[PDB]
């Protein structure tokens, strides 16, 4: 009963990041807790970003990401 | 500068042609077996 | 957001992740705004 | 005991009519409304396609000490509020039973950890001790300002005119209104009399009642309704000088009416509370002069 | 292989210039949908996310009807559009199944996302939802699903 | 150095001066009487000045009835209560 | 149910499916297109659908709030342009000693007003009376029947306005005075000379006016200003705009005297050419003419 | 029906017309966690609501009517709902049919769905307590509401009688001139909860007055929950209606024992 993860569009992530610029509304009260409780996982996100850094013979590098 | 925010990927970066990277020219008569695939992202990824 | 939940709005976190006070601080503020190693060591990783 | 915890106390009418209900357990969900101390939040929906999540608002210890459900906080037997429960038992035992609650946070927590029952929760949760008190409820059912210058105001109140068909007015003057008899009960009695029900949509009638002056007035829009209000009232009282007055008839009460023949407005009854009491004291004689 | 025209990227096949003005209109609506239109309602904020999943669907129905329904593009063009991410490889692959013909997205069939082991309710046929609401004596309470704003992908309707 | 020094530095003064020009700050808990009333400005401005005068009234009024045992000081305290009373009225005329 | 029924019921949806239903300031836009500088700007008072922009190239270009139409017909620079509320008329005035009317319907010159001595830098339409108020280097205000000549200002008259009640004309001149005019008796009602040239005025949509100068913008029934080096516009939101010749856009609140923002425009693809010549608000947007040959829209 | 069920609910405020989510600046730096202003003093912070409910105009069918929603729209009451007919909650004055649906639910939470609390807030403001079925509102702050018009002691009551009569069935309205405050008692609690959020921070001016252009400049009126009525002319009415409530419950309760036996 396992189907794999659904492979969202890139713009779906991109709208979310843009939306969370000015978190002044009352709707962002849960998502502010999500930013703050993700701070412990942030050293793992730095290692996975820096290990996948493009080597000098590469113009660009599409990486597969997982996002909240 | 630390006052300016990290500028967005799409309004600034995504629209431009990137650049040439560091690639050795790979002389064709001495390097004919590698010059087609040496500087790929994942070299020979789809070669079964 | 962690700085601002602690009420430390007199500390400015730059976009290059420099943490500087915005004014001359009172002592109850300098005791309150004394961040620990885990904040700064996280902040220096993001600077890197 | 964190690994040995009681099952939740929820009503049958909270759960509703369906057989199987999928309920979600969160082991330290919200904190209690009463004791401000955490508990296992159960929440559920009555049907699958409902749109209202029914949460458990209080912990099981606060629900046991009161003998109430966790969701709607009514009593588990009799399904009544706590304030009405402790008042019904006070009519039986002839002494005040009352659950008293802390206003201090350290004593809201203290009062919950003790294993007592509170208020009527000794009487309820014992079915023998509850049913005999219902029988004891059954025997109860076997029993079943002289210095004020008011003269500027009483010129404007009609007080000398008759309730006939022939004047065609919008406004009327209702006096002999008790300090009971709400404002909604007089508009509902008039709208029941005319069949102009749901009157607040069209704004057919507008009513002002003071409840200090024991007097009021009701204004109609569309004066042809005024003859419908006159003709649908049969009983009248004639003062022994003359000057017949119709009676509105709220249950056990009698409210007299005279066509105002102008719009009374607010402040016709009085412009100060001390001043309005003397107008009720002014009227009480005229009611006694009208009847006797 | 990326989205960006890199030098490792392969040039376009023959029939791409006929369909390029249609694909640019889907491309400029996606840039206007990610614009950060600041809205304070949560009912409006996810509704702006629902427009993106609609356009990614409509950009992929287009390439689906080019190659599989009307056979109007070559396989070498259709393989090029997938590698350059113009079409969702896995979403088209569900439209080829018999039951998943008009498939919302891939998120509305994940059994693991839901609290039950169920699909999204926009997978349910509308006549099934009218029948269950008829027994309850009410109108059907479902309008738009929370994942992307669908109103029924059931292939029968 | 006590926070009397740290509160009056240039930077703390600078952002209040922006908040005057960007919004409704200033406070008024900072400034003096000001000596004249006929030179004062709009009412919504003066209400906060007037409110400040009430607050030193409440400090002084609570201070009057104490057993401080100083007849001279309570004479001084009645004088500021009287002048702040006359001051409270001159803002009312200005209102 | 049947296959023909479900085929019919899926056509009931409004869309095709799956989404068919069963049931501070900033710069938003830059507009080039004038060949010369743009001197005056006015907006359609009813619909807000268009602009009427003058120029130094003697034309008038009607911009969509795209370029709709061009109105030629002046020989020299058009200093002022004013659109009428109750009429479908447009009063343009230029340096050619003429006040020319415009029928907005057919787009042709109807009337030419005469007897100004020299270039006419201002036109303002009286609201109720069907009058025109023109002012100029003549150092006089002429009230034109769409009759009265007012004399006083000892120098050229920069900006003129009209109001329905009393003091029906407010005037401003380079003798550093501002006069409030009683037009029926045809003489001064009040003189306000507290400016130390007054080049710009604007009427609050509170029954007051905002008076300008080099370094001090006053109001009349102050504003905190350092050297701004000199148009004004008053939004219905209280905010009071100030155009500078040093490129600085000084935004202010009219109640307070407070200045909440100061911006700087980017000149073009000279640094001396970057002033803002005229500015106006719609009937939440700002439209400012600049001497760099562009109209900029501020949101 | 004719006023409410006939039409559909109408968009009160455009979503671009909605107010900014940041409050008015009363401090030096904005705080991002607590969406407030930090440094500097605290100034004031109550303002006249720019929006108001026109009950016979804005009422209509909504999405929550077809879905069987129990709860009323909070921003319908404030005159601020931007969704209009697409809103999940109800957009009408509570009626006896509506409160009959809420009868099992009103005990713990208000008509807007917000959960009630153990004891009241210190200033008697907010949502309310479940321990007292309070149906009486404290209409206060009238001076800032009127924009300091003197009006009188009766006119003020006339404004209160006109506005709150549109928000439901009323038990009684009492105005006290010495205390400059009103007490409005409703037939149902659900109207009192609705009228509390409807008339918070509003103004009793009408247009027929000269200050209508300066209605925004004032402070705004406070509708808060009322305390008990201390005069024994009303105290005896309380135990009289509590007696009738008890007799109406005992008849219902002996029928439960009749069915139980
Ligand atoms: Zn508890
Ligand atoms: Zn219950
Ligand atoms: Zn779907
Ligand atoms: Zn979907
Ligand atoms: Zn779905
Ligand atoms: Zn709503």
């Amino acid at each position: 009963l396992y189907t794999p993860k659904a492979e969202m569009p890139p713009e779906h992530l991109r709208k979310i990041i843009n939306t969370h610029s000015d978190m002044a509304s009352k709707m962002y009260n849960t998502d502010k807790k999500a930013f703050l409780g993700a701070l412990k996982y942030l050293p793992h996100a730095i290692l996975k970003l820096l290990e996948n850094m493009p080597h000098p013979w590469e113009q660009a590098k599409e990486v597969k990401v997982l996002y909240h | 500068d630390d006052d300016e925010p990290p500028l967005s990927y799409e309004q600034h970066i995504e629209n431009i042609e990137p650049l040439d990277p560091i690639n050795l020219p790979l002389d064709s008569q001495d390097d004919e077996y590698v010059k087609d695939w040496l500087y790929d992202s994942r070299p020979l990824e789809e070669d079964s | 957001l962690l700085i601002h939940r602690k009420g430390l709005t007199y500390l400015h976190l730059d976009y290059n992740f420099n943490l500087k006070p915005t004014k001359t601080l009172t002592t109850k503020e300098r005791k309150k705004s004394r961040l620990g190693n885990s904040f700064h060591l996280m902040r220096e990783l993001l600077k890197m | 005991d964190e690994i040995n915890e009681p099952p939740p106390n929820i009503c049958e009418q909270c759960l509703g009519d369906e057989a199987n209900i999928r309920m979600t357990k969160i082991p330290q969900g919200s904190e209690c409304k009463i004791c401000t101390l955490p508990f296992t939040l159960y929440h559920f929906k009555t049907s699958k396609r409902s749109n209202n999540i029914i949460k458990t608002l209080i912990c099981v210890r606060c629900a046991t000490q009161r003998n109430i459900c966790q969701c709607c906080m009514l009593d588990s037997r009799w399904h009544i509020p706590i304030q009405l429960r402790d008042h019904l038992i006070s009519l039986v035992n002839e002494e005040n039973v009352m659950t008293e609650e802390a206003k201090n946070d350290m004593m809201k927590r203290f009062l919950s950890l003790k294993n007592v029952k509170l208020g009527g929760a000794q009487i309820t949760s014992d079915p023998s001790e509850a049913d005999n008190i219902v029988d004891k409820l059954k025997n109860i059912l076997l029993r079943a300002y002289a210095s004020v210058d008011i003269s500027h105001i009483l010129k404007k109140l009609p007080l000398n005119e008759s309730f006939l068909k022939n004047p065609s007015t919008k406004s009327f003057f209702l006096y002999n209104i008790d300090a009971s008899i709400p404002e909604w009960k007089i508009t509902d009695t008039v709208s029941q009399l005319l069949g102009i029900k749901k009157w607040k949509d069209g704004n057919s009638l507008s009513l002002i009642v003071n409840h200090k002056a024991k007097c009021g007035g009701l204004r109609f829009q569309s004066s042809e309704l005024g003859e419908r209000f006159v003709s649908k009232i049969s009983e009248t009282l004639v003062t022994p000088k003359g000057l017949k007055r119709g009676v509105l008839l709220i249950d056990r009460f009698r409210i007299f009416i005279i066509p105002w023949s102008s719009g009374f407005s607010a402040a016709s009854f009085g412009t100060n509370t001390a001043e309005n009491i003397k107008l009720s004291l002014s009227l009480n004689k005229l009611i006694q002069l009208e009847l006797g | 292989m990326p989205r960006i025209k890199t030098r490792r990227s392969k040039p376009a096949p023959d029939g791409f210039e006929k369909i390029k003005p249609t694909l640019t209109d889907f491309e400029i609506q996606l840039r206007d949908a990610q614009k950060d239109k600041s809205s304070k309602l949560a009912a409006k904020s996810n509704e702006q996310l629902w427009e993106i999943m609609q356009l990614h669907h409509q950009r992929s129905r287009y390439i689906y009807t080019l190659y599989y329904k009307r056979k109007a593009i070559s396989k070498d063009l259709y393989d090029w559009l997938i590698k350059e991410k113009y079409a969702d490889k896995l979403l088209i692959a569900k439209w080829r199944k018999t039951g998943y013909e008009k498939l919302c997205c891939l998120r509305c069939i994940q059994k693991n996302e839901t609290n039950n082991g169920s699909t999204c309710i926009c997978r349910v046929p509308r006549a099934q939802l009218e029948e269950e609401a008829r027994k309850k004596g009410t109108q059907v309470s479902f309008h738009q699903c929370v994942h992307c704003g669908c109103r029924g992908c059931a292939s029968t309707d | 150095s006590r926070n009397v020094d740290k509160a009056n530095s240039v930077l703390v003064r600078f952002q209040e001066q922006q908040a005057e020009s960007a919004g409704g700050y200033k406070d008024y808990s900072r400034y003096q009487r000001p000596r004249n009333v006929s030179k004062v400005k709009s009412i919504k401005e003066a209400n906060e000045w007037k409110r400040q005068v009430s607050k030193e009234i409440k400090q002084k009024s609570t201070r009057i009835y104490d057993p401080s045992l100083n007849e001279m000081q309570i004479a001084e305290l009645n004088d500021e209560l009287n002048n702040l009373f006359k001051e409270w009225k001159r803002w009312q005329w200005h209102i | 149910f049947t296959k023909s029924e479900l085929k019919r019921r899926r056509k009931t949806r409004k869309g095709d499916g799956p989404w068919g239903s069963w049931s501070p300031k900033k710069v938003i836009r830059n507009y080039p297109g004038h060949p010369e500088g743009t001197t005056a700007l006015k907006f359609l008072p009813k619909t807000g659908h268009l602009i009427l922009s003058g120029g130094n190239d003697h034309t008038i270009k009607i911009w969509d709030f795209e370029c709709l139409r061009d109105f030629q017909g002046h020989n020299k620079p058009i200093k002022a342009l004013r659109f009428t509320e109750d009429c479908q008329s447009f009063l343009s005035s230029s340096f050619d000693r003429s006040v020319k009317i415009w029928d907005t319907e057919t787009g042709k010159v109807k009337t030419r007003l005469h007897l100004n001595s020299t270039p006419a830098d201002v036109e303002s339409r009286p609201t109720n009376p069907h009058e025109f108020i023109v002012g100029l280097s003549n150092s006089k205000i002429l009230h034109y029947d769409d009759v009265q000549t007012y004399d006083h200002h000892l120098s050229s008259i920069l900006a003129l306005k009209y109001f329905p009640d009393g003091s029906k004309f407010i005037s401003s001149s380079e003798d550093k005075t501002v006069r409030i005019w009683e037009n029926q008796i045809n003489v001064p009602i009040k003189q306000i000379s507290d400016t130390a040239s007054m080049p710009f005025l604007n009427v609050h949509p509170n029954y007051f006016c905002a008076q300008s100068m080099d370094n001090r913008i006053y109001s009349f029934s102050k504003y905190k200003r350092h050297p701004k080096k000199i148009h004004s516009s008053a939004g219905y939101g209280i905010s009071l705009a100030f155009s500078g010749d040093g490129r600085y856009i000084c935004s202010g609140d009219s109640k307070s005297r407070l200045f909440t923002w100061d911006w700087n425009t980017s000149r073009l693809l000279i640094p001396g050419n970057k002033p803002i010549t005229q500015v106006d608000w719609h009937p939440s947007k700002v439209i400012c003419s600049g001497a760099a040959g562009k109209i900029y829209v501020c949101d | 029906m004719t006023s409410w069920r006939d039409k559909s609910a109408k968009v009160q405020v455009k979503e671009s017309e909605l107010p900014s989510s940041i409050p008015a600046q009363t401090g030096l730096t904005f705080n991002i966690w607590y969406n407030k202003w930090s440094q500097g003093f605290a100034g004031n912070t109550r303002f006249v609501s720019p929006f108001a409910l026109q009950p016979q105009l804005h009422s209509g069918k909504t999405r929550g009517d077809n879905d069987g929603q129990l709860f009323f729209c909070l921003f319908f009451a404030k005159g601020m709902c931007c969704l209009g007919p697409k809103c999940e909650y109800l957009h009408h004055i509570p009626d006896e049919e509506d409160i009959g649906k809420l009868a099992l639910r009103t005990e713990v939470l208000d008509c807007f769905g917000r959960e009630k609390f153990a004891d009241y807030r210190e200033d008697m403001g907010g949502i309310g307590s479940f321990r007292k079925k309070n149906k009486t509102l404290y209409v206060g702050g009238i001076d800032g509401a009127l924009n300091s018009k003197h009006l009188k002691p009766a006119q003020i009551e006339s404004r209160i009688r006109f506005v709150f009569s549109r928000l439901g069935d009323i038990d009684r309205i009492r105005y006290v001139e010495s205390k400059n405050c009103g007490f409005v008692k409703f037939k149902y609690q659900a109207n009192a909860e609705f009228a509390k959020e409807a008339m918070s921070n509003q103004t009793l001016l009408l247009p027929s007055d000269k200050e209508w252009d300066d209605r925004r400049e004032g402070t705004g009126l406070l509708v808060k929950w009322a305390n008990e009525d201390p005069d024994p002319a009303a105290q005896k009415r309380l135990q009289e209606e509590l007696k009738l409530e008890s007799l109406n419950m005992m008849v219902h309760l002996i029928n439960n024992n009749t069915n139980s036996a």
